[PDB]
């Protein structure tokens, strides 16, 4: 399979209530393992892993110091951006940044990605040559220009390209148990009278990692998804993701409906079919 | 300023079993801005001790979260999710469905 | 493993 590491970061700020908030989490592939909330207590980098929680002090010690690092800019860019939309500073405003590295089944440097954006819309973003940007209006061109001065592209690079790839096998190997394991869906399908002519079948796709999946409904072998109600993949909280897809069927025709099932835990696509 | 709505979505962790305890979940997605209250009810009453997942943001930049509670169905019981946003003129209500 | 160093906007 491929991997990823990803941070999240999401600055916003609260006219007249105190300092913007700032949150940071941490991910490497489906899986959470650090966060930073500029209101929690402890005021430090937080194990959201049972496998991070091995690290010893220095690595929270240096996290808790970059991730405060971050903080502070993004502080500071609610107020650059303020003054290059000349927004009131009464009104809340949002910062979000995102930036990782993938890799491929070879463990291999795949792509390196470094976003930003401004109260909801793309401001400004490393391209995937990792050496030139997307300025999105002249407020991002602004930034782009001094991220061009400063040669941040340049030092972007080295970090996905390397240290990011590097730590992120690190945690792979780490977490080999829960990072590396891949949960075939445990699949079933429901059938639910609507009215004396009609009738739902639901297909199920519970307690699979990585979330990733083709759900999928056909009718006579024919996909049928213009008719199919499909939920967004969402988490079970017990580190496995679940997902459905439903079709109203006219009673005596479940038998020409199959569902079928994508995912990389099972070695094979499964097609189930009501009867 | 962008003002996208939240998915809502509530659903036990494992499949309900009555008598067994499980977790009821609601997550939210694709929504904007990040402020939101959400809460999970019991017979119309709001769940106090509830947990919620870090924030963070999908490809598009909208946000996601998980609300969670350890809780134990019953046949009789009915619980739901409560969510207030900016894009919604009133708090939406969505109620849990053992098969949804 | 967080990036450093981190330039504004």
């Amino acid at each position: 399979g491929s991997h990823s590491m990803r941070y999240f970061f999401t600055s916003v700020s609260r006219p007249g209530r105190g300092e913007p908030r700032f949150i940071a989490v941490g991910y490497v592939d489906d899986t959470q393992f650090v966060r930073f909330d500029s209101d929690a207590a402890s005021q430090r980098m937080e194990p959201r892993a049972p496998w991070i929680e091995q690290e010893g002090p220095e690595y929270w010690d240096g996290e808790t110091r970059k991730v405060k690092a971050h903080s502070q800019t993004h502080r500071v860019d609610l107020g650059t951006l303020r003054g290059y939309y000349n927004q009131s500073e009464a009104g809340s405003h949002t910062v979000q940044r995102m930036y990782g590295c993938d890799v491929g089944s070879d463990w291999r440097f795949l792509r390196g990605y470094h976003q930003y954006a401004y109260d909801g819309k793309d401001y400004i973003a490393l391209k995937e040559d990792l050496r030139s940007w997307t300025a999105a209006d002249m407020a991002a061109q602004t930034t782009k220009h001094k991220w061009e001065a400063a040669h941040v592209a340049e030092q972007l690079r080295a970090y996905l390209e390397g240290t990011c790839v590097e730590w992120l096998r690190r945690y792979l190997e780490n977490g080999k148990e829960t990072l590396q394991r891949t949960d075939a869906p445990k699949t079933h399908m429901t059938h639910h009278a609507v009215s004396d002519h009609e009738a739902t079948l639901r297909c199920w796709a519970l307690s699979f990692y990585p979330a990733e999946i083709t759900l999928t409904w056909q009718r006579d072998g024919e996909d049928q998804t213009q008719d199919t109600e499909l939920v967004e993949t969402r988490p079970a909280g017990d580190g496995t993701f679940q997902k459905w897809a439903a079709v109203v069927v006219p009673s005596g025709q479940e038998q020409r409906y199959t569902c079928h099932v994508q995912h990389e835990g099972l070695p094979k696509p499964l097609t189930l079919r009501w009867e | 300023m962008i003002q996208r709505t939240p998915k809502i979505q509530v659903y036990s962790r494992h499949p309900a079993e009555n008598g067994k305890s499980n977790f009821l979940n609601c997550y939210v997605s694709g929504f904007h801005p990040s402020d939101i209250e959400v809460d999970l009810l019991k017979n119309g009453e709001r769940i106090e001790k509830v947990e919620h997942s870090d924030l963070s943001f999908s490809k598009d930049w909208s946000f996601y979260l998980l609300y969670y509670t350890e809780f134990t169905p019953t046949e009789k019981d009915e619980y739901a999710c409560r969510v207030n946003h900016v894009t919604l003129s009133q708090p939406k209500i969505v109620k849990w469905d053992r098969d949804m | 493993f967080l990036k450093e160093p981190v330039h504004g906007v």
